[PDB]
DNA sequence: TATCCGCTCACAATGCCACACGCGCTGCTCGGCCG
DNA sequence: CCGAGCAGCGTACTTGTGAGCGGATA
């Protein structure tokens, strides 16, 4: 009942209510709207880093 | 952790399956599929679906809330994912933390107990034996009886007779906590002695169910055991009923009596002019009581008496006095009741409903709380003694209709017939009808109510050394309402006389009010008309009790963030309290 | 006249206005409703023909295949209702239609059509209601509530108040149809009006209605009217009509003609426009200012340069001006604007449309309708004509055009069931008007725009629904099969046609099990009007204004009667005369007053048409010949009562009863008692449960002899006769010689239905009420069921009432019993329970219901028979093996030699797992019936076989019956056949001939008569012995119970539950409450005549809760008692019968100028003597509703015995054994046990199981499962200290899993200390939160 | 460019109890598979 | 046997309140 496990997943996947929970925070921590992040996450669009 | 979510080989074909293990396969599945993909060189757009679908599944399975989106068989709304699980009124934070079952409890109907006192309660013998075998356990191995925990619950199935003198034993001093089903304040929940009951319902006290709210239509009480040193001493200090007589709201007492034992007190006190005994003498409550069991004396008669009433004086002292008072037999007898700590014309009344709530709240003032419930428990005793002595009864003769009635109903149909002739002939325009036709007929009720009360409170004449002497009506429907029992002025009044004007759907009053009585035959409109404006009466409770419980729980939110610690601060900041003079006086 | 069951104990009546129609068909609703659906209707009416007509035929795409449709016909039912309701299977009937397909070859646009397959297919089965309106669909007996829904149409909301705060009111046209997509025309705060379809975006209706093949000239002239302004020599004059200038003040001088009008700053009155109409003036001087602020409605184009220079909807500028001055455009055509009379408000809706052309407006329409998906104007009108302007998705009914044309001043009533452009123009008309003020808005809450809908009406649309998905299929299907493929039978298919209609009759919000403990609950759940499910209202977001009754539901809807709690108002009762309309709406009888006689001629009327006419009161008091008594008499006009004059009145009321509902018109003297006490008694009275002797109601209402039969709990008799053979479980009638059938015949056999379990548990049962020889008419009843009593309604029971005080036993609401009603068993029920346990195919072997239980005493194995199953009859207390149900979990292939041999040597059966189930803790009782049912190819056990051979005798007696009468007919006949030869037949045919048949002799005719007779007798045997087979193979027949099952077996076990302290029980005037105890007969009050009194009631809830006829009622009883009384005065002492019939003839005639009038020298001076007999234990009186008795009759029915006038009679008290002063009254009052009895309520648990997912006590009665802590529950314990007893009662009682063992371990040994420990919800959050990104952690 | 206003979206609605009944994108086809 | 594509078609609006995102005119 206690003791868990773990996912090692090949591909790091960032966290949905830091997207949708209007406002989100990572939209306010890059200073970027969520549609464009929303567009670089689904693989639509690029980004500089 | 595979426990939350439990698969259990349900019988047959069904399967009792968790959503959760859907997403969490899907997941895995599209994990190993990017695991297996990106080996073997794959191009682009083939790793990026991959990914996509591999992001897709996350934040479905985190939470599965869409646009216009969701996947269900028939609920309408999707499947509730752990951030689902979480919120919502079946959420965690709501189903699972906030209300929880707890074990070694009951619940089962309400029934009046009045032979018990205001600090016990009843309790059914299965019940009993049901909610007290770890105790019964304990004390059967404790006693050289029970060998193991199984020969004891042996025993206890198999329903002897040296069981129940251990029940006794261990249900002796262990209060148990009855709860009402609503919980609207805290006395809601409270603290009671236990006294076994032959049957299958709890036996209740029967002027604490106020403090509930609770009517005896088939309410279904709740029982739960402390089951903790801590927590019987706990509700023996604090939630028990005689610990709590004040509304936490306001400083009167919710130990108020009830219609029945008010009604009774009232007969009791209520002295007509002549009956058996009157203008005699008597010596003392208890030869006044001896006579009137003798039967030689009625129960109320002007009988001049000496009694010996105690004062309090600055300090604890009690002067005894012994004078001679002028009043019926029935405060005499009564007064056997009453402690040495309050006066004689406390009792020298018609004793009703307030009379005898502030009786009560001066007993308390004065003598303190130890002998209060004792006087109320007492009180409640007598009452309910001499009402079922006296014989109150309604009948359908008890409700005298007025006879100037008819003439009155007569005068203000002529008056709007007129009214209407006037209005035909084009002198009045409508809204002024309205208007006029409106007070006139509250007038003629008002009229009609005020001939009824008068004729309520008269009729009752006996010679008393002459020829004819008006008193207080004995009438039975009288008595039950002028004593403040059950019934109300307004209540006996649309009762026995005219029921006066009614409501519209748009909320208004109709012009046309119901010229008839419950004595008598109501006409098939104006019974319509009557149940049209009491469906809004009755709706409004159903759909304002939802709402009330809304509010008390956003007061108790907002509330409940705080607890007094501080002894004192050492400010003088304040408001300057007046009383409310703005409107009317006061 | 009188019936022979009204001549076996006539009811008193009182009253005195007689009835002129009488009670119709109490259920005639539903059966109404179910008979218009299953009929050959022609002209595609409603039914199933309309699903054949509007749907069939169909065609392939352009594929010259078409399939047509000729008739239908309902199979025979394949199981007897009770057999159905045995089996569990659905009473349900084929439905086999006879289809036709035509198909022909390509290349052929009209080419005769060739090669027609008329074949009859199979498609679906349809359930059947029973004669008394209930659909069996699973064993159980489940109904359909009719539902009351908007009237499909138009409707004209006035939204105000609270809308968008603006204090502005706002009126909105919203077009319903019967199916398909909604419409609304809404209005803003401004002047702007919008159209709207489904609550999508907000869009003018200009584009919608440009989208319709029209243009901006051609909205505005449809709209708005038509303004000249001429460009003259100069002054640019206009045309003036006097009726367009009321309300406006002149601006500029009023004159023309050379003749002064009106000066500048005057208005023009009527006078003035009767003034400028007597000249006849048209033309006039006005300014240009005038001009210049009114708007231009066409485009004015220009001839010289060909381009337009003023567009529509701009005002007038002096640029334009100019323009269309130097242009050559001298008529100028403009709108006009008035906010009295035609507001602006197609101007601005014009201006506001982005669109100009019908191509365009297509593509923004389509753009709303469906986000993205733009297409090359393909997709968008195919959208909007099919949404709008298609029967695939448009299918108003009759209905929805008679409301349109109606509501819209349209002297047509019909039309087509598709929308039309000029409709949607008329609608915006009206909604302009009803803006302007021209008009009245339409309100919701009136039973005209409120329309119910029946069984049938919901059953055929769920077969249009499925009808489309296989039309979707068959279509699919034909869309590429060429010529001669296959007999149309395979392109059709059963699903989801069976699916679709079985998961409507059982699983939706509606469909429900009809609670199956009381005729009247039976009569008033199948008369029901509901309000939510599909298409309706939820109760969760509800307004105050339709829970409210609106006074148009006099005679329609009872306004005393819903169920209290959360559907309030939103759940009805339907009235008694109440009938269905035509088109769906709700019409009551009223009788036709004309100029000076009230004619007894009955007319329905509507709701529409109530405030056309007036009607008179029921109660008006009238003379002979059709005369009202005074001249101003009470009415109603127009939903609004008055007083009128004996001419004005054009309608009367039928009876005093049309308002009341059936349910609450048994409660007597209901015009003497508050609503909220009528309410509460009706909602009681409905949960009544029958006792084991039911005892007449003394107080009546009449309308008992009615629902003891129109309900389906009373043997009613189909055909008059005699009762041959009487018996506890079967009646036999002999039909009368009049009504027999000319031919074949026979009599009639009634077999009545034994203890069976019902759907509330509750025991139904049906006793006989006729004995040998006494004949019977054709209606009359044959066999009481339950609770009822010689063909009458017996709810509860009637005892002996007082009201006074009982030393707080009464103290509230509680009621005191004596010991006399558990002696002598009054109050007590029967609970039949209905314990089932399955036989699943399970992996590692099958499930047996073998009887070797190992590791169990031999004493549970006692119960059991030789197969595993309780014998009928035995008792059982506790958790005790009934059924034999084993498991097996271990190795397979038991060999059967090894198998027997366990249960002899050896070891035993370890593939058990002891899975046999039991009875649960607590519940007691005895078991009275088994059922067993088996799959199909699984060889039965012997207890199976046993039930069946039972069922088979039990036909084999009633076939056996009816083959001895024909027989004993057809030898009477052979004895008259050869009665030529009567020697022979005297001396050798007396004893022998009833098997030796085989006789000859005068052959010309003796042997054509006896070969004939033989033939006859030989067919009658075959005819006997195939019936008698087909019996028997119908009900040894195995039936399929579920995917992977081999047999089910049900017991019924039947506890019988006597009153205790504890049970609920009320009367009829909402006097609930709990019985408090039961006392001793020494203890309880009794009269100076030595009678105790069996219940005493609080006299102080009546003043409040203000229910006074009960205790008139409570004085009637007295009264019947009394007589009763004097009968057994009369019946004790032996008395000559004259005697009798004088008592009874002067208790008849009492004077109250009753409708009654019935004369006791009619009667045989024998049937008398049953008469009272059947009255010595009471004289049972019927009051109306409201033509009830007044307080004289009662008293002058007292006078007629020796009780007291008043009804007060002093008590002595059973324990002091003194006189009550002040006399208590004592009556008689009918009482009722609820359905709310303290044996399901009590409930405790000390320790039992805990949930899996969460470690915490179970829930519930049924399982041993602890109460809930609620969170109110915590705040009132926080408002207290308790913070040990909180902790104890959340964490280690509830949650810790460590705690409470080791609390337990604690306890059993004397130590009182608990551990706050962890809660593992605690626990369990914190992994959850954990297992989140968002983790925690604890500190020090 | 600000700022009152309108359009769009998210969140609420049993507070408790008892009893009873019942399942709405999967079906079909083409790349990869360790006790 | 498992995972990805192929396919006919497959997948709350009642009223009230708070918050965010434009949005149109000075
Ligand atoms: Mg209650
Ligand atoms: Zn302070």
């Amino acid at each position: 009942r206690e003791r868990m496990g773990h996912i090692e997943l090949a591909s790091p996947t960032a966290h949905i209510w830091f997207l949708k929970s209007l406002p989100s925070r990572i939209g306010l921590l890059l200073d970027m709207p969520l549609r464009d992040i929303e567009r670089v996450l689904y693989f639509e669009s690029y980004v500089v880093i | 952790p595979p426990d939350l979510r439990p698969l259990v080989p349900l019988d047959g074909g069904r399967f009792a399956t968790s959503d959760l293990n859907d997403l969490y396969r899907r997941v895995i599945n599209r994990n190993n599929r990017l695991k297996r993909l990106l080996d073997l060189a794959a191009p682009d757009i083939i790793v990026r679906n991959e990914k996509r679908m591999l992001q897709e599944a996350v934040d479905a399975l985190l939470d599965n809330g869409r646009r216009g989106r969701a996947i269900t068989g028939s609920n309408k709304r999707p499947l509730k994912s752990l951030a689902d699980m979480i919120k919502g009124k079946q959420g965690r934070f709501r189903q699972n933390l906030l209300g929880k079952r707890v074990d070694y409890s009951g619940r089962s109907v309400i029934t009046v107990g009045p032979y018990l006192r205001l600090h016990q309660c009843g309790l059914p013998k299965k019940m009993a034996l049901e909610l007290f075998k770890p105790f019964i356990y304990g004390k059967l191995e404790l006693r050289g009886l029970a060998t193991t925990i199984k020969a004891a619950k042996k025993m206890v199935e198999r329903e002897e007779a040296v069981v129940w003198d251990i029940l006794d034993e261990v249900i002796r001093e262990h209060p148990v906590l009855l709860n009402r089903a609503p919980t609207l304040h805290r006395l809601g929940i409270q603290a009671f002695e236990p006294v076994l009951i032959e049957g299958k319902a709890i036996q209740l006290h029967p002027l604490v169910c106020a403090a509930y709210n609770a009517d005896f239509d088939g309410d279904q009480m709740a029982v739960h055991v402390p089951l903790t040193l801590e927590a019987q001493l706990e509700a023996r200090a604090l939630m028990m009923s005689t610990n709590n007589i004040l509304s936490p709201a306001n400083g009167e007492p919710i130990i108020v009596p009830s219609q029945d034992v008010v009604l009774g007190l009232y007969y009791m006190t209520r002295d007509c002019v002549n009956a058996k005994g009157e203008g005699m003498v008597l010596t003392g409550p208890k030869e006044a009581e001896r006579l009137y069991r003798s039967g030689l004396a009625s129960l109320h008669a002007r009988v001049k008496v000496r009694i010996t009433e105690y004062e309090k004086d600055a300090n604890g002292e009690l002067v005894a006095k012994t004078s001679l008072k002028d009043t019926t037999v029935g405060r005499a007898i009564l007064w056997m009741i009453v402690p040495k700590g309050l006066p004689y014309s406390i009792v020298n009344q018609a004793l009703g409903k307030k009379a005898i709530s502030k009786m009560l709240n001066t007993c308390y003032r004065i003598l303190g709380l130890k002998p209060t419930v004792i006087f109320a428990d007492q009180i409640m005793y007598t009452g309910f003694a001499y009402a079922a002595r006296s014989g109150a009864s309604v009948g359908i003769d008890d409700m005298v209709i007025p006879e100037k009635k008819h003439e009155i109903i007569s005068e203000a149909e002529a008056e709007v017939a007129e009214i209407q002739e006037q209005f035909q002939s084009g002198l009045v325009t409508a809204g002024e009808r309205y208007n006029k036709v409106i007070d006139i007929w509250a007038a003629a009720n008002d009229r009609v109510s005020k001939a009824m009360m008068d004729n309520l409170q008269t009729e009752t004449v006996i010679n008393r050394d002459g020829q004819e002497e008006k008193q207080v009506s004995f009438n039975s429907i009288y008595m039950m309402a002028d004593s403040g029992a059950r019934g109300s002025a307004a209540q006996i009044r649309q009762l026995a006389g005219m029921r006066g004007l009614m409501a519209k759907p748009d909320g208004s009053i109709i012009e046309t009010p119901i010229t008839a009585n419950f004595r008598e035959g109501l006409n098939v409109l104006q019974y319509f008309i009557s149940t049209h404006g009491a469906r809004k009466g009755l709706a409004d409770t159903a759909l304002k009790t939802a709402n009330s419980g809304y509010l008390t729980r956003r007061l108790v939110d907002v509330a409940q963030d705080l607890v007094v610690t501080e002894d004192d601060c050492g400010t003088h900041e304040g408001i300057m309290m007046t009383p409310v003079i703005e409107g009317g006086d006061v | 006249v009188y019936s022979y069951t009204e001549k076996k104990r006539i009811r008193k009546d009182f009253g005195k206005r007689p009835q002129v129609l009488d009670v119709p068909y109490l259920l005639s609703i539903q059966l109404d409703s179910f008979q218009k659906f299953i009929e050959q209707d022609p002209e595609g009416q409603y039914g199933l023909e309309a699903a054949f007509r509007s749907v069939f035929p169909i065609q392939s795409y352009s594929g010259n295949s078409e399939l047509q449709y000729v008739s239908y016909r309902l199979g025979e039912p394949v199981f007897d209702v009770q057999e159905c309701q045995i089996r569990g299977v659905t009473y349900s009937a084929p439905l086999r239609v006879k289809l036709r397909l035509v198909i022909y070859e390509r290349e052929a646009p009209e080419g005769t059509v060739k090669d027609i397959k008329e074949q009859e297919v199979y498609m679906g089965e349809i359930p059947l209601m029973t004669d008394n309106g209930t659909f069996v669909i699973n064993g159980t007996e489940r109904v359909i509530v009719s539902q009351l829904h908007r009237s499909p149409g138009v409707f004209f909301d006035s939204d105000k108040g609270k809308t968008h705060s603006s204090g502005k009111v706002l009126y909105n046209a919203r077009i319903i149809p019967y199916r398909g997509s909604w419409l609304d025309f809404e209005f803003d705060p401004k002047d702007n009006l919008f159209v709207r379809i489904d609550r999508r975006r907000k869009l003018p209706a200009t584009i919608i209605l440009r989208a319709l093949n029209y243009t901006t000239e051609q909205i505005l002239d449809l709209f708005f009217e038509k303004v000249i302004f001429e460009i003259r020599d100069n002054k640019l004059q206009m045309e003036l009509v006097p009726e367009r200038l009321r309300g406006e003040t002149a601006s500029f001088d009023i004159e023309a003609n050379g003749k002064v009008y009106v000066e500048k700053g005057r208005r023009i009155t009527a006078r003035h426009i009767r003034q400028l109409e007597k000249d006849d003036v048209k033309l006039i001087e006005v300014p240009v200012e005038y001009i210049a602020g009114k708007v231009v409605a066409k485009d004015y184009i220009d001839e010289s340069t060909g381009e337009l220079i003023c567009a529509a909807n701009m005002e007038l500028s002096l640029d334009l001006l100019a323009k269309l001055s130097q242009s050559g455009h001298k008529r100028i055509e403009t709108l006009f604007t008035n906010d009295l009379d035609h507001g602006p408000y197609i101007s601005e809706t014009l201006r506001v449309d982005p669109t100009n052309d019908r191509l365009s407006a297509l593509v923004e329409i389509y753009r709303m309708m469906r986000p993205g998906e733009p297409p090359t104007r393909e997709a968008a009108e195919s959208l909007f004509e099919n949404l709008f302007f298609s029967e695939d998705r448009y299918d108003l009914s009759a209905v929805g055009r008679m409301k349109f044309n109606r509501s819209l001043l349209r002297e047509e009533i019909e039309g087509s069931g598709i929308l039309s452009k000029d409709d949607i123009i008329d609608v915006m008309k009206k909604l302009i008007d009803i803006r302007n003020g021209k008009g009245e808005v339409d309100d919701i809450d009136h039973l005209g725009n409120r329309r119910i809908r029946s069984v049938g009406e919901m059953a055929e649309n769920q077969f249009r629904v499925g009808l489309v998905r296989v039309e979707r299929a068959v279509k699919e299907r034909l869309s590429l099969g060429d010529l001669d493929t296959l007999m149309p039978q395979d392109m059709i298919n059963a699903k989801p046609i069976s699916a679709a209609v079985k998961e409507f009759f059982g699983s939706s919000q509606l469909s429900q099990f009809m609670d199956q403990n009381n005729p009247l609950s039976e009569i008033t759940h199948k008369r029901r009007i509901s309000a939510l499910g599909p298409g309706g209202l939820t109760r969760e977001r509800a307004g105050f204004e339709v829970r409210d009754v609106h006074p148009t539901h006099y005679g329609r809807v009872c306004p005393i009667e819903t169920p209290e709690g959360p559907n309030i108002g939103l759940i009805n009762s339907l009235s008694v005369y109440a009938q269905t309309n035509e088109y769906g709406f709700l019409e009551t009888p009223y009788r036709k007053v004309t100029d000076g006689v009230v004619t007894d001629e009955i007319h329905y009327l509507s709701a529409i048409e109530e405030g056309n006419y007036v009607i008179a009161q029921a109660n008006s008091n009238l003379d002979e010949e059709g005369h009202f008594v005074e001249d101003l008499v009470t009415c109603r006009s127009k939903g609004e009562s008055s007083l009128f004059s004996r001419d004005q009145v054009d309608y009367m009321d039928v009876s005093t009863q049309q308002v009341v509902s059936v349910g609450a018109s048994l409660i007597p003297f209901l015009e003497h008692d508050d609503a909220n006490r009528a309410l509460m008694g009706a909602n009681m009275q409905r949960q009544a449960v029958p006792t084991l002797r039911a005892d007449k109601p003394l107080v009546g209402t009449g309308m008992e002899r009615a629902v003891a039969v129109d309900s389906g709990v009373t043997a009613v008799a189909k055909r008059g006769g005699v009762v041959q053979y009487v018996d506890a479980s079967r009646i036999v009638i002999k039909v009368n010689e009049d009504e027999m059938y000319p031919g074949e015949a026979g009599i009639d056999i009634y077999n009545l239905t034994k203890y069976t379990r019902s759907n509330q548990n509750t025991c139904i049962n049906q006793m006989p009420c006729v004995s040998l020889g006494e004949p019977v008419e054709r209606g009359d009843v044959l066999a009481d069921g339950p609770s009822t009593d010689l063909g009458e309604l017996a709810l509860g029971q009637n005892m002996r009432v007082a009201f006074m005080p009982w030393n707080g036993y009464n103290f509230e609401d509680s009621i005191l019993v004596s010991e006399r009603v558990v002696q002598e068993d009054r109050f007590t029920t029967i609970h039949i329970q209905e314990l089932a346990c399955v036989s699943r195919d399970t992996k590692l072997g099958p499930e047996e219901i073998t009887a070797d239980i190992p590791n169990v005493g031999e004493a549970a194995l006692s119960k059991l028979d030789e197969s595993g199953i309780v014998y009928i009859g035995a008792e059982v207390t506790g958790g005790d093996i009934l059924v034999g149900k084993v498991t097996p979990k271990g190795e397979t292939q038991l060999t059967p030699e090894e198998k027997l041999l366990r249960a002899i040597f050896g070891e035993k059966a370890s593939d058990v797992k002891d899975s046999s189930l039991r009875v649960p803790n607590g519940v007691s009782g005895t078991v009275i019936d088994v059922q067993v049912f088996t799959r199909d190819g699984v060889e039965k056990d012997k207890r199976a076989l046993e039930i069946e051979e039972m069922q088979l005798k039990q036909a084999k007696k009633d076939l056996s019956e009816e083959l001895q009468i024909l027989e004993a007919g057809l030898f009477s006949r052979i004895r008259a056949v050869l009665v030529a030869g009567g020697v022979e037949a005297e001396k050798l045919d007396k004893l022998p001939r009833d098997r030796w048949l085989e006789l000859g002799l005068t052959d010309e005719e003796k042997q054509n008569q006896l070969e004939q007779l033989a033939e006859q007798y030989d067919e009658l045997k075959h005819e006997f012995e195939k019936k008698l087979e087909a019996k028997r193979r119908k009900i040894t027949q195995g039936d399929d119970l579920a995917p992977g099952v081999l047999k089910i077996v049900k017991v019924y076990l039947a506890v019988k539950r006597r009153i205790q302290p504890g049970d609920k029980m009320a009367g009829r005037h909402g006097n609930k409450g709990v019985i408090s105890k039961i006392n001793p007969i020494e203890d309880m009050p009794y009269d100076e005549n030595g009678t105790p009194v069996d219940i005493v009631l609080n006299p102080l809830g009546v003043p409040s809760r203000m229910n006074i006829g009960q205790i008139l009622e409570t004085h009637l009883g007295m009264a019947a008692k009394g007589i009763g009384d004097k009968i057994n005065a009369m019946l004790k002492q032996q008395q000559e019968v004259a005697k009798l019939r004088e008592f009874i003839q002067r208790a008849y005639d009492l004077g109250a100028d009753v409708r009654q009038k019935v004369d006791l020298s009619t009667f045989s001076d024998e049937e008398v003597m049953r008469l009272a007999e059947n009255l010595r234990k009471g004289m049972p009186i019927a009051t109306p509703v409201f033509d009830g008795a007044k307080e004289a009759e009662i008293k002058e029915l007292l006078k007629l015995g020796d009780l007291p006038t008043s009804g007060q009679i002093r008590l002595y008290d059973g324990r002091t054994g003194e006189q009550f002063e002040r006399p208590v009254t004592v009556g008689y009052m009918y009482m009722l046990k609820l359905n709310h009895l303290v044996d399901d309520k009590m409930h405790a648990r000390s320790t039992g199981s805990y949930s899996l997912v969460t470690q915490q006590p179970l829930g519930g009665k049924a399982q041993f499962g602890g109460q809930r802590f609620g969170e109110m529950e915590v705040w009132a314990l926080e408002a207290y200290g308790a913070a040990y007893t909180l902790q104890e009662m959340l964490t280690v009682k509830s949650d810790d899993v460590n705690g409470r063992t080791k609390m337990y371990k604690n306890i059993v040994d004397g130590n009182h200390q608990m551990e706050p420990g962890m809660p593992e919800s605690f626990n369990v959050l914190l992994k959850e939160i954990r297992s989140l990104g968002i983790n925690i952690e604890l500190e020090d």
